[PDB]
């Protein structure tokens, strides 16, 4: 069983309250995991304001953006859950600010607050389809130039719909609808028995 | 209802943007067919542009339209700032794939699940 | 101006869909000769070439009859 | 010996020896298999010894080792580089990522094999196909190049 | 600024990078790196695989640092389960964690030189690399792509005799680093092509999320291994090699210095590795020993369920970051109660570094761009994921 | 003639190779810096010329004038270089 | 190794280092193969007594995240104590 | 038989196991392409070294293309190739009578033995390909010999389809490249100054698709289809047009054929694949026959494709940097001759 | 603990002697000559390369190499088709379908390892209860055609019979560790 120090779960908890108090217009929920990690949750409109306070506040300097990601809970009305993980080299602590964005309700861009996000925001658009206003140059980064569809969405087939082969007749690479020679065997793995109350 | 506007307050304003993109593509088709040495006819290509711009003619919601041009603009950028080579462009024409008939009798004769 | 009008008519005559017969300086293809919204935009584009003059959409949308085109081309 | 057949067998044996002894490898350095060859180029298993030069520009390149996954964004390129290589040319597909899709077979962004994009001569198996294993594969290309009898076919054609 | 589309010309490699650029003659006006030439789906594929069958993906994410990456997923899965590895396993992971850092730096310093044009350092140190691989093989079975560091500790104890050889090598490797030095650290020419090229300010490095030697080279003192200790990197003693006048030459010197400091950490690990088990004793998380599964029913049931279904991690989400040789490697692993993960964004030290290429290579010549891609140790696997 | 004999063999040897080589198998890159260099190059190349007769001129009876002349030429060109350095020229 | 002394001396000098002492090629110093059979140690939890799993299963004793500030005088508090400045090394401060 | 399952693309099954003896050819390449695309089992008998048939491997899927070593003189090789095929397609042909193979062999002798065995095997259908306008009396030995074959094979294999294509238009074809390559020649000889030899080209693919469709259609038995084209042409426009797209000067100068047959004889003497053939020459000035016959394209399901449409791709390699970017629209079209 | 690399502790004021030493370093390329000495030194060292066909780079018992299916000494193939080797394969490589053999025993009618799909993780070696599927030592199985790489039960069983003697020795050496 991992060793857990409650010093952190107390320090981080307090900070959470501090952030919440300072930014009550946007903070909806602020929780600390059992793993000693804080996760302020903000209304999408608070993207710019909450980050800026953390990047430039003496009692909470969160200078670098570790990551910007978007889990996709299809059930959730607001499908995407943009999560921004930040690090404070001054206070040696990380916080995560997570917002919610639906497919056609764009989030603001923080390239202003952290220029690290210039690329990750393009990554989130390419994979999940969330759009970021005021982004300097939003354009697909990881997917092919002509790719249609946002791949990491839970509703996108793994194999996808198009695959490439070289055709002599046309002497050029050519998409064709995917035809797989051994479909992905979809093993069902969930057991019908729960583990604990959680 | 009660939705927030992405970039266009109403289908009207949005349509303005579509007009601009159409023009953009229309003016660009010829250049691509020459800078990519594509074996297509400018007229032919320009019809394709029309095809696509109408494939999505049914959309009534302003927000959906706005994203559609954002995406459309991005595609143009990849074809005028050329990062998309012929293989990419010609794919639009679906040149190699064999067309599938939509006639019931046709499908019956060929596929288990139509 | 008549020559300009001829240029306008000339362009239209060239466009495929437009029917030379229905064509008249008072024809409004958007509503009369049956040209689609997108087609009207395309027409303006050809005019922009023939007349080497650029037309903003705001105004271009307003131009749906050849004569109207002539009028704008005029100014 | 005296026979137009014997002279045409010996001379290809000569032509085949030259191509076999000096194969310059063009290494599409995709993924990690490129490292497992950078180890072949390195001192434990020198490739130069065998006449295979460390690196030659595509235009100068008798073999193409495709190491690593061929995504659907690099495919259109591989074909170009294969198409721009000089005629006598051979392809060695290294890695379960390249000869077949390997882990990442079912991905939407990975071509399931480079055989779909470029004709492949020897398929070297293994996630990081070992460096001797590539060296065995390059030596197998040399056995394939010895067997080829182009002059004999032209004579009896 | 005639776009040259350089990089599909295999000129700096490190993977396949189409660095579309606009160059007024030999001066670079703007660099827009293109990525995804190696996107393969690693993040989506993992959602369809169980925790233990997604471990091999992490070795492939950035395969020059094969294991260090595995430690990041391990740690992450251990946190979610609130399980910790046994004491011997921790030291192992730090032992092979460091050996891996050397392997990455030998790659980064020598491959940097090959693009610059110095070719003999690569052959000198690839022989040492080779010798290290053999450690991997005799511990895992694979030269690279081992799968040795699993979510609950190591897979199998070290062979009976490895430690001694990881000593002979370490006892000598120094001289090998020393040699490279006598060839490049003070070359009258290495300095020129490297010094004052790609200087990055301290404030800008934190802003663009550089988080690696790239920060350390600018003088910011941050080693996640000292600031936020993971495993038993706390019990060892090493000196972070901070740099000043951050530029390609200074950071280099830093990478040669961590090669040196890692030998200090490896020595200790050999001197103080404890007797013990190498995997958690919870058959719940770690697979049962094969003698046990072949003689005890509870062990077979636990072997069958673990291999066929999985850990069944409790629902939660964590971002755990280690100090991979390139920089901060972190896995944000959201997890439902299921045996297969829900999301696993891999933070790649490299997605941030490439982005900086634009703000680093400004008003620079074609050769400068080649030098800067080297000073970022870009492995396109981690960036493309 | 002796040279002519050698040279034509020299061309023949090369033309032979290329011929067999082809028979056996059976837009705006401009930087003033580059132009500027070419120019400087000739200004220096011309000077090389005015300096080439120096081996014959060494034996000139004058000697004093020879050196006085040669030293002036080398010094004035070098000053040309000096101003090239001082100006952005030679600073690519 | 196996180098005539003179070559070694030239080697050591040209390199500036006693490369002979630390040769890269391995000779009869590497662990012999077929090292003896290993009897590895069994860890904790193998006790046959007082080994109840319920008392050793951190996997699911974990609880749902603690929640603060849910939507459904006071001193300032930092994310954590301000970090402590690292200290220059003592074996080799510089270089 | 093999029930056809799948969606229609590679990695799917169509149930056509087909020996195709002359696949390495220009037409062949295309035949294997569609057969492979459709998912058919294709056995490719080959004689040239493996290096040359690599271009066929990526076509078709794994275990869908099988290559067998085969010698025309050796009857046994043909025997085993058709052992397990149910469709045999014969594209064996050449323009230059080679030292060890005469026009008879390549057209009539060999293509007989082949279908002969195919019957012994019990192949459902055999498709034999012979040149268009092939009289048993036509001037060119080639055409006449081909005619001789289409007869014989009918006795070895009754109800064997006999598609009879015109000279083919396609990248890597001769009809179009040959003329374009006259550039090397300062002057481009044209018998009768390229007149009175109206010609109707047909795109290679059209021919291929047609051939493939034959394999999978009961309507074609004993049918002698004629894939022709979408427009005829006096050789004059064709020649100039070509030179037009190639953007190289066109200098039509008439040359008495009697003398020209001699020029063909000259290159014909060439050891390495004579570029022109006495038998070629005649063929080139052999007027295309009229279209009154079992229709081919369209009849078999593919609408012909006009020459001008794809000419740009076939003739592009012959242009110079100056004209590379130039496009079809810039150039003019040639004129047809219903005559 | 930190360490400054490339930080000049202080400003040594130029002393003629110092200046000369430096100027000589630039003028007579002294450090460049230092670098040449290092390479000349190795030229005299023994090269580390191995004759690849004649000598082979050492691989210890755990090397995963090429898949093989083992058989009991009696001659009964070890696999009993529990099919969890299929379950834990990360790449979906192994395909197994089974039916009760005439003897009544459980056996696999078809066992197909797609080696191009396989990423040689070695978990199958791990997972098998009877340890029927093992990672065999051979790494040299490069094949001219893609189909040869796909392996059915007969190739793997044959691979198992050919390398059984070494596989048994390798498993013998490493089983205590596992
Ligand atoms: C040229 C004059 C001879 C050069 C010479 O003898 O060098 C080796 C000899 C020993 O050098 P080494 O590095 O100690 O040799 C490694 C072993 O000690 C000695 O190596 P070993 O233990 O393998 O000894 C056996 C070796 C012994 O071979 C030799 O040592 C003589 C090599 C003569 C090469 C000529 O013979 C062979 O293995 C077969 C190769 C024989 C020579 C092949 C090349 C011949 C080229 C002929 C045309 C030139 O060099 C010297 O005695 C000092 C030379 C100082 C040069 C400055
Ligand atoms: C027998 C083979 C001998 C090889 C010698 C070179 C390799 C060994 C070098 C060993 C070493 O590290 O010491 C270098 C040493 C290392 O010195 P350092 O660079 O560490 O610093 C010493 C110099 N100070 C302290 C002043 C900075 O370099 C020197 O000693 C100076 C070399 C000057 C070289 C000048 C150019 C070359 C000579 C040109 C004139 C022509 C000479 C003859 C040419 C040939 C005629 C036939
Ligand atoms: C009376 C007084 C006489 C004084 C003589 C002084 C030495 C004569 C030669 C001096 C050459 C000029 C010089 O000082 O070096 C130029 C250059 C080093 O310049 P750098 O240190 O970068 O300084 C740049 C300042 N803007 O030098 C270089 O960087 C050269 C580039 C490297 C090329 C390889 C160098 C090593 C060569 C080793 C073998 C040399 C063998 C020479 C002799 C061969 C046989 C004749
Ligand atoms: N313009 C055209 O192409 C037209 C063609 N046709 C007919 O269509 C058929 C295909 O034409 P095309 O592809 O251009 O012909 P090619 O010149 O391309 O050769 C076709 C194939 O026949 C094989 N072949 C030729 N001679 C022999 C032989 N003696 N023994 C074994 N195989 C042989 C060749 O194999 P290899 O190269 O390995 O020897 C080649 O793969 C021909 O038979 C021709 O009569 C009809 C009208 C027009
Ligand atoms: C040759 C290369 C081919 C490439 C073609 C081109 O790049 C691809 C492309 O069209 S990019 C997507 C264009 N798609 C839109 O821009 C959205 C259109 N939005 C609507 O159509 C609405 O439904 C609307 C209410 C406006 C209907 O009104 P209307 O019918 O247009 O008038
Ligand atoms: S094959 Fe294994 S090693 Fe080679 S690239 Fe694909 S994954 Fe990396
Ligand atoms: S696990 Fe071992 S035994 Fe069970 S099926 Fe796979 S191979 Fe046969």
């Amino acid at each position: 069983v991992r060793p857990r120090s409650d010093v952190t779960h107390k320090q981080l908890s307090a900070f959470g309250e501090y952030v919440a108090e300072i930014l009550p217009k946007y903070v909806q929920q602020v929780q600390v995991s059992c793993l000693d990690e804080l996760e302020i949750c903000i209304h999408p409109d608070g993207v710019i304001p909450t980050l800026t306070f953390l990047r430039d506040h003496t009692n909470a300097q969160f200078k670098s953006l570790a990551d910007l990601t978007a889990v996709d809970v299809p059930t959730r009305q607001n499908r995407f859950e943009i999560v921004y993980n930040l690090l404070s080299l001054r206070f040696n602590s990380r916080i995560r600010v997570k917002t919610y964005a639906d497919e056609l309700t764009p989030i603001d861009s923080i390239v202003s607050v952290h220029i690290a996000a210039n690329w990750y925001e393009r990554e989130v658009w390419d994979m999940f389809g969330v759009f970021f206003f005021n982004h300097p140059d939003l354009r697909r980064i990881l997917t092919d130039y002509g790719f249609e569809g946002h791949p990491f969405r839970k509703d996108f087939p793994l194999t996808g719909y198009v695959e490439l082969r070289y055709d002599d007749e046309v002497k050029r690479v050519v998409a064709e609808p995917v035809e797989l020679a051994q479909e992905f065997r979809k093993f069902d793995l969930n057991s019908p028995w729960e583990a604990f109350p959680a | 209802t009660s939705v927030k506007p992405i970039f266009s307050r109403d289908l009207n304003e949005a349509k303005r943007r579509v007009r601009e993109l159409y023009r953009a593509w229309y003016r660009e088709v010829p250049n691509t067919v020459h800078l990519m040495q594509l074996d297509i006819t400018v007229k032919q290509g320009r019809d394709k542009v029309r095809e696509m711009f109408m494939k999505n003619a049914h959309v009534t919601d302003p927000r959906v339209v706005d994203l559609l041009v954002i995406k459309g603009k991005m595609e143009l950028q990849e074809t005028i700032k050329v990062w998309k080579q012929r293989t990419h462009v010609m794919r639009f024409f679906h040149e190699t794939e064999t067309p599938r008939p939509k006639d019931f009798l046709s499908k019956f004769y060929m596929g288990h699940d139509p | 101006l008549d020559g300009i009008k001829d240029r306008v008519l000339y362009v239209l005559k060239l466009y495929d869909k437009i029917d030379p017969e229905k064509l008249s300086v008072n024809s409004h293809f958007m509503k009369d000769l049956g040209l689609d919204s997108l087609d009207q935009v395309e027409i303006i584009m050809a005019m922009e070439d023939e007349f080497g003059f650029e037309i903003p959409d705001i105004d271009a949308e307003k131009l749906m009859c050849p004569q109207e085109i002539v009028d704008y081309i005029a100014d | 010996r005296s026979r137009a057949e014997y002279v045409v067998t010996k001379l290809d044996d000569l032509i085949n020896w030259a191509r076999r002894s000096s194969l310059w490898p063009m290494t599409f350095g995709l993924a990690c298999c490129a490292v497992e060859m950078m180890h072949m180029a390195a001192p434990r298993y020198d490739m130069d010894r065998f006449g295979v030069v460390f690196r030659a520009s595509p235009r100068q390149a008798d073999v193409m080792i495709v190491a690593g996954t061929l995504t659907n964004k690099m495919a259109p390129a591989l074909r170009k580089v294969y198409d721009q290589m000089p005629e006598p040319r051979y392809v060695v597909s290294m890695g379960s990522c390249a000869n077949g899709g390997g882990y990442y077979h079912y991905s939407y962004s990975v071509v399931r094999g480079c055989d779909r994009i470029v004709p492949v001569d020897i398929y070297v198996p293994g996630c990081p196909p070992t460096a001797e294993a590539l060296l065995y594969g390059i030596l197998q290309l040399q056995r394939k190049i010895k067997r080829e009898q182009k002059l004999k076919i032209w004579y009896r054609r | 600024n005639m776009t040259l589309n350089f990089g599909p010309q295999h000129p700096a490699a490190h993977g396949v990078l189409r660095l579309v650029l606009e160059l007024s003659g030999e001066m670079v006006r703007k660099c827009d790196p293109h990525i995804g030439l190696l996107h393969r789906g690693t993040e989506k594929l993992i959602e369809y695989k169980t925790y233990l069958q997604a471990l091999p993906y992490f070795d492939r994410l950035d395969y020059v640092s094969m294991m260090c990456n595995e430690q990041a997923y391990s740690i992450a899965v251990e946190k979610l389960l609130n399980i910790q590895p046994p004491p011997r396993a921790q030291w192992i992971r730090v032992l092979f964690g460091e050996i891996t850092r050397i392997l990455n730096h030998i790659m980064a310093v020598t491959t940097h030189a090959l693009d610059i044009g110095a070719m003999t350092p690569f052959f000198w140190m690839f022989e040492e690399r080779e010798k290290m691989f053999e450690f991997y093989e005799r511990v895992s079975g694979a030269r690279m792509h081992a799968a040795y560091i699993r979510p609950g500790g190591v897979h199998q104890d070290l062979p009976l005799g490895l430690l001694d050889d990881i000593y002979e090598f370490s006892k000598n490797f120094s001289l090998r680093i020393d040699e490279v030095e006598e060839m490049l650290t003070n070359n009258r020419i290495w300095r020129n092509r490297t010094v004052d090229i790609g200087v990055v300010t301290a404030e800008d490095a934190l802003n663009y999320g550089f988080s690696g030697v790239m920060l350390r080279g600018s003088g910011i003192q941050w080693d996640l291994r000292k600031t936020q200790p993971y495993d038993v990197y706390d019990q060892v003693e090493f000196d972070v090699p901070i740099g000043s006048r951050g530029d390609c030459y200074d950071r280099y010197l830093c990478r040669v210095e961590e090669m040196r400091q890692s030998l200090r950490i490896i020595e200790q690990c050999l001197n103080k590795m404890p007797p013990g088990e190498i995997k958690v004793d919870d058959a719940k998380v770690s697979p049962p020993k094969r003698a046990e599964m072949k003689t005890s029913m509870e062990s077979l049931i636990h072997h069958f369920k673990l291999y066929t279904e999985g850990y069944q991690v409790p629902p939660g989400a964590t971002y755990t970051a280690i100090e991979a040789p390139k920089g901060e490697f972190g896995v944000y692993l959201v997890s439902d109660g299921s045996s297969r993960p829900y999301r696993c964004k891999i933070k790649a030290p490299g997605f941030a570094h490439l982005a900086g290429l634009d703000k680093m290579s400004k008003g620079h010549m074609l050769a400068d761009v080649v030098a800067i891609i080297g000073t970022q140790d870009i492995v396109f696997g981690e960036i493309d994921r | 003639m002796n040279l002519y004999t050698v040279i034509f063999i020299n061309i023949l040897l090369s033309l032979t190779l290329i011929l067999v080589a082809f028979w056996l198998p059976q837009r705006l890159p401009f930087s003033m810096k580059f132009f500027l260099v070419a120019i400087t190059f000739l200004l220096f190349d011309l000077e090389i010329a005015l300096l080439l007769p120096l081996p014959w001129a060494i034996q000139t009876i004058k000697t004093s004038t020879m050196m006085i002349m040669a030293f002036i030429l080398v010094t004035i060109l070098s000053l040309g270089l000096a101003y090239e350095w001082t100006q952005k020229g030679l600073e690519w | 190794a196996s180098a005539t002394r003179v070559i070694q001396k030239l080697r050591n000098w040209a390199s500036g280092q006693d490369l002979q002492a630390k040769l890269q090629l391995r000779y009869q110093e590497i662990a012999k193969r077929t090292q003896p059979p290993p009897k590895l140690p069994v860890g904790p939890s193998h006790k046959l007594s007082n080994n109840y799993y319920c008392t050793r299963d951190g996997r699911r004793e974990v609880v749902p995240p603690s929640i603060i500030m849910s939507s459904q005088e006071k001193k300032a508090v930092t994310p954590a104590p301000p970090m402590k400045r690292w200290e220059l090394s003592k074996d080799q401060p510089y270089l | 038989a093999v029930i056809p399952h799948g969606k229609g693309g590679r990695s799917s099954v169509s149930g056509v196991v087909a020996t195709v003896f002359g696949a390495t050819g220009f037409l062949g390449r295309y035949v294997v392409n569609h057969l492979g695309r459709m998912g058919s089992q294709v056995i490719i008998p080959y004689r040239c070294d493996v290096y040359d048939i690599m271009h066929l491997r990526l076509m078709g899927d794994l275990g869908q293309l099988t290559f067998l070593e085969w010698d025309a003189r050796d009857k046994d090789s043909i025997r085993k190739a058709v052992q397990h095929s149910n469709v045999v397609i014969n594209l064996i042909g050449r323009e230059w009578e080679t030292r060890n193979f005469d026009f008879e062999d390549v057209f009539v002798n060999i293509p007989r033995a082949i279908a002969q065995a195919s019957k012994e095997a019990g192949v459902e259908r055999f498709i034999h390909v012979s040149h268009l306008n092939a009289s048993m009396k036509s001037s060119s030995k080639s055409l006449r010999s081909k005619a001789v074959g289409e007869k014989e094979v009918r006795s070895v294999f009754p109800e064997a389809i006999i598609i009879r294509p015109s000279d083919i238009f396609g990248r890597e074809d001769r009809f179009l490249n040959h003329f374009a390559n006259y550039r090397w020649f300062l002057a481009v000889p044209l018998v009768s100054l390229g007149f009175k030899t109206v010609k109707q080209p047909v795109y290679v693919a059209d021919v291929s698709k047609g051939i493939v469709n034959a394999t999978k259609d009961p309507d074609a038995v004993g049918k002698t289809f004629a894939f022709t084209g979408p427009n005829r042409y006096l050789l004059f426009h064709l020649v100039k047009y070509i030179f037009g797209m190639t953007h190289r000067t066109f200098i039509p100068y008439p040359l008495p054929l009697f003398v020209y047959s001699w020029i063909g004889k000259l290159f014909g003497l060439s050891p390495f694949e004579p570029w022109t053939t006495k038998d070629k020459v005649e063929r080139i000035h052999i007027s295309d026959v009229m279209p009154t016959d079992l229709p081919g394209l369209e009849d078999l399901g593919v609408q012909p494709t006009p020459l001008e449409l794809k000419s740009i791709e076939v003739l592009r390699r012959h242009r110079t940097y100056r004209w590379l970017s130039s496009e079809i629209e810039e150039t003019k079209p040639a004129k047809t001759v219903n005559y | 603990t930190y360490k400054y690399v490339n930080k000049k502790e202080q400003e040594s004021e130029v002393d003629m002697k110092s200046a000369t030493d430096n100027a000589a370093r630039i003028l007579m390329w002294t450090e460049l000559i230092r670098g040449l000495g290092m390479t000349l030194s190795y030229l005299f060292r023994e090269p580390a390369t191995i004759n690849y066909p004649f000598e082979k780079g050492p691989l210890s018992p755990r090397f995963r190499g090429e898949h093989a299916l083992r058989r009991y000494p009696s001659g009964e193939e070890r696999c009993i088709a529990c099919k969890l080797c299929e379950a834990i394969c990360p790449a979906q490589a192994i395909t197994i379908e089974a039916e009760p053999r005439a003897d009544g025993s459980r056996r696999t009618t078809r066992y197909d390892i797609d080696m191009t799909k396989c990423i040689y993780c070695g978990f199958c070696q791990e997972a098998c209860p009877v340890d029927a599927i093992v990672e065999g030592p051979n790494f040299e199985f490069s094949t001219e055609t893609h189909e040869e790489l796909l392996y059915n039960k007969e190739k793997l069983l044959n691979n198992g019979d050919k390398w059984e003697a070494e596989i048994a020795a390798n498993i013998q050496a490493d089983y205590l560790y596992r």
